[PDB]
RNA sequence: AAACUGCGAAUGGCUCAUUAAAUCAGUUAUGGUUCCUUUGGUCGCUCGACUUGGAUAACUGUGGUAAUUCUAGAGCUAAUACAUGCCGACGGGCGCUGACCCCCUUCGCGGGGGGGAUGCGUGCAUUUAUCAGUGGUGACUCUAGAUAACCUCGGGCCGAUCGCACGCCCGGCGGCGACGACCCAUUCGAACGUCUGCCCUAUCAACUUUCGAUGGUAGUCGCCGUGCCUACCAUGGUGACCACGGGUGACGGGGAAUCAGGGUUCGAUUCCGGAGAGGGAGCCUGAGAAACGGCUACCACAUCCAAGGAAGGCAGCAGGCGCGCAAAU
């Protein structure tokens, strides 16, 4: 390769975009944006396979730039836009918001959400950074530079952000006691409490997670999002509020929906 | 002792001439020496805080980083200069037949001078380091004695 | 034409290894810039990135520094006399990185005159003639010529330092790489680079 | 003042060659006889040179100085302009206009 | 329509010739560097024109060669093409030089403390030299701060660009966009390195070594570290735990067949990475190419011709010949 990859086979797509094989030979390669290409969400497979809109690649390319889709308060017309964790999506005319969350299992689900909690957006900062004529600089999961923030503000803290102004309202400190959750490998979606921080000098950093019921789970430092200051989140989880049923229970549940839907 | 070759041997953080007010005695001529804490978890000697050598690949004078894996070896020869060469003695498995073999790979690291009271068979330990040489990547932190050598 | 590869050549063991690939396009070389001195021309070379790299072939001036009591003026070069690399590099007037060369000594002295206000160079039988430096001496008041006394109650400097500015010329050395930014920045010897590098010219030349 | 002229095989003389036969060289992007395809591309043409000599097809003549003997092959009628200026300064330097 | 400008053609597709610690696989690092586009920030921080210049297209007219996606002289004309560039912000701030002025026990002298016109430099991007130690790392010669300068004529930025909807307040003054731009992070990556793991062969037992082999010093070049390459030094480095040399009907892996338990054989082949476009060699443009549906010369082979010259590389899709036991519109 001399170049930049601009195609993307089907079956070299994430799991997580959750598509088919008998359909075609290419998948959207999304544009480049501020989530990576396995981490993220395009609008197309969204649109087409979620919310079930449209069946063409053509008819998401005529709502999206029939200007009635709006991504975190600005509008946008690229039909393969990267749409990343708790990207907040609103439709005017209809009145639906929806706010990205991993689930229980694997992949993202579809969480309506009040206009209300769609004026802000929880995001994570990444690194701090000291700017020309000595303005302190916050880099954000996804991109963004906020100048000027707050003086408490650590390396692996949570902002919360109007999305009218793009200034800080609220934070969370990164501490024991809070309610997190993970963001990527085999943990994904659960929803539990720090308690134990492992600090390795010259390597990843694990921590230890327990979950509300009696469940214990390690993960990696960059495998963080503090969604919660204590035991009520500040978001509003999904369905189940991510307690990862095990494959007993989850086939209990659904042969007792089974029996109850006859 | 020092200043053997063609160029002045110096290090480019400290400057060594600075104007005192009588450029006399009783305060002058004793040099700054430059060092840094390495960091995991090892300790700074302290030849390399009151010696007088001059390296630009020490670990501890020096503008080499320690990042990467840390491995240790047995030292073989001494013979070319500033540099040795140590053996990895490790075990290779076979699932087809289920016993281990013995294999040695030899590699080349850097010894600095703060570290002469190195004989053949002490064992140290090695970091990773930028490319110093075609062959050499790895820069010793620390040298353990071998049995014996009680004088 | 020229490559930078690392697989034209033997491996650690000795045993030849066989190239599979051909040469590519991040693998570049390019000819020496041989550096001369006269009227001043530079050229510019596209790079990766598209940012461009200042080939300085010819040269006048330098902006040297002085670092007893942190001064930095723009000198002209005069002539090379030592490189530590190649002893051709001297035959050819050519400029690099860590090279030993002599530089004019007038700014430097105006400055010393100007701030320190004791006389440098102007060696004995023939003194200060077009009246200058004597009327900054006067029509000064009492709190600036307390100043002045407190500053040049320690105005000491190296005998070495002093034999160069009468000579006229100062032994300096070179920190920058002229091929790649295009300038020939550096700064002048002092302390025991001057005995070291004057042994060295002294054992050469001999 | 003679300028231009092709050769009797037919190869356009390129100005500067100083030879009186055919010389073979690389033309680029802003040179005479050539027209580029792909941006940057350069090929190698074979051209006249600039001395003239019996072996010339054509010769290609401009009129600097205007006799007193009108040919009507020449000077017959005076072509209308076909199109004049576009820029504002271009008309304001043509008519002569001021600021106001 | 045409044509100038800008962008893409470096993606995709086909093949397995080379390649046996080389490629590749898992695991690390760039604290050792470049990054088109998108995203976010910066874009009156610098103290010094109510819009400038001439050239070319397309077009018109006139020609040569047997011949090409071949082209010269003549007459106009545009820019988000090539260039040259101001006003405002902008009245005073920060540092050196400072004519000088004012207050006092100390009589003045000597000392202590405040105003300072004038003159020079000012920020970001590059380079050198010195000093101190807002925020961070396991760890900087890290970022930020201060001083003195530099700032390449082939030259860093600080907008001489375009459209829609309408306008309030006495000619000034406003809303949403499109394009372009130094720097900074991010996204896509690429590239160089760390640890471990490859088929057979002793009728290959020693190999490399001023034609760099091993390391040290100082440089050149490269986007960066490094014998990558120069000048000088010491004789180093690998090897019976199989180096080196040869062969391969060898691209590597995820995988396939058979299979009680262990294994044996294959993997050219749809997804990943690498290599090439007859085979070596060199290069323009571009962010990214040693590109071949880009260019330049060599040999093998080969097309047209008025014999002067001109034009090419189906291991792309169909198709044809050869080769074949063997493979389609």
């Amino acid at each position: 390769a001399r170049g930049p990859k601009k195609h993307l086979k089907r079956v070299a797509a994430p799991k997580h975009w959750m598509l088919d094989k008998l359909t075609g030979v290419f998948a959207p390669r999304p544009s480049t944006g501020p989530h990576k290409l396995r981490e993220c969400l395009p609008l197309i497979i969204f649109l087409r396979n979620k919310l079930k809109y449209a069946l063409t690649g053509d008819e998401v390319k005529k709502i999206c730039m029939q200007r009635f889709i709006k991504i975190d308060g600005k509008v946008r017309a690229d039909i393969t836009y990267p749409a990343g964790f708790m990207d907040v999506i609103s439709i005017d005319k209809t009145g639906e918001n929806f706010r990205l969350i991993y689930d229980t299992k694997g992949r993202f689900a579809v969480h309506r959400i009040t206009p209300e909690e769609a004026k802000y957006k929880l995001c994570k900062v990444r690194k701090i950074f000291v700017g020309t004529k000595g303005i302190p600089h916050l880099v954000t999961h996804d991109a963004r530079t906020i100048r000027y923030p707050d003086p408490l503000i650590k390396m692996n803290d949570t902002i919360q952000i109007d999305l009218e102004t793009g200034k800080i309202t609220d934070f969370i400190k990164f501490d024991t006691g809070n309610l997190c959750m993970v963001t990527g490998g085999a943990n994904l979606g659960r929803i539990g409490v720090i308690t134990n921080r492992e600090r390795h000098p010259g390597s990843f950093d694990v921590v230890h997670v327990k979950d509300a019921n009696g469940n214990s789970f390690a993960t990696r430092l960059s495998n963080i999002f503090v969604i919660g200051k204590g035991n009520k989140p500040w978001i509003s989880l999904p369905r189940g509020k991510g307690i990862r049923l095990t494959i007993a229970e989850e086939r209990d549940k659904r042969l007792a929906a089974k029996q109850s839907s006859g | 002792d020092i200043q053997t070759e063609r160029a002045y041997q110096k290090q480019p953080t400290i400057f060594q001439n600075k104007k005192r007010v009588l450029l006399g005695e009783t305060g002058k001529e004793k040099l700054p020496r430059y060092y840094k804490n390495i960091g995991l978890g090892f300790k700074t000697p302290k030849e390399a805080i009151e010696g007088t050598y001059i390296d630009k690949k020490c670990p501890f004078t020096g503008n080499v980083s320690i990042r990467g894996r840390i491995l240790s070896g047995v030292v073989t020869k001494m013979k070319m200069q500033r540099t040795i060469v140590i053996r990895r003695d490790y075990l290779h498995y076979i699932r087809k037949y289920n016993r281990f073999e013995k294999r040695h790979k030899n590699m080349s690291v850097h010894l600095s001078p703060c570290f002469r009271d190195v004989q053949i068979g002490d064992i140290v330990t090695v970091g990773e380091c930028r490319p110093l040489s075609k062959t050499v990547r790895f820069n010793v932190l620390k040298v353990t004695k071998a049995a014996g050598t009680k004088k | 034409g020229i490559s930078r590869d690392n697989w034209h050549k033997r491996r650690k063991t000795g045993g030849k290894r066989k190239p599979y690939h051909k040469k590519r396009k991040y693998e570049l070389g390019r000819p020496a810039a041989n550096t001369k001195i006269g009227p001043r021309r530079i050229h510019t070379v596209r790079v990766r990135g598209g940012n461009k790299k200042y080939r300085a072939l010819r040269l006048d001036v330098g902006n040297f520094s002085w670092g007893s009591e942190c001064c930095t003026r723009k000198t002209r070069i005069i002539d090379v006399v030592y490189n530590a690399s190649n002893n051709e590099l001297v035959r050819t007037k050519t400029l690099v990185k860590n090279c030993i060369v002599l530089i004019d000594s007038t700014p430097y002295r105006q400055w010393y005159e100007s701030h320190y206000a004791l006389p440098l160079g102007r060696k004995k039988g023939a003194k200060l003639t077009p009246e200058e430096e004597e009327i900054l001496n006067k029509k000064r008041s009492k709190k600036i010529q307390k100043k002045y006394d407190e500053r040049k109650k320690n105005a000491k400097i190296s005998s070495l330092l002093e034999e160069q500015f009468q000579q006229g010329k100062l032994l300096a050395c070179i920190a920058s790489r002229p091929g790649q930014c295009g300038r020939a920045d550096g700064y002048v010897l002092e302390g025991k680079e001057l005995e070291f590098y004057l042994r060295k010219i002294k054992a050469r030349k001999g | 003042r003679i300028s231009g002229g092709n050769d009797k095989q037919g190869f356009p003389m390129k100005q500067g060659v100083l030879t009186h036969g055919r010389v073979r060289l690389l033309l680029s992007k802003g040179h005479s006889c050539y027209r580029p395809r792909r941006t940057g591309e350069r090929k190698r043409k074979s051209v006249r040179g600039c001395i003239v000599d019996a072996n010339l097809s054509v010769l290609n003549l401009v009129i600097v100085k205007k006799g007193e003997k009108d040919i009507p092959g020449l000077t017959d009628t005076t072509v209308p302009r076909r199109l004049g200026p576009k820029r504002a300064s271009r008309i304001r330097k043509l008519f002569n206009l001021s600021k106001e």
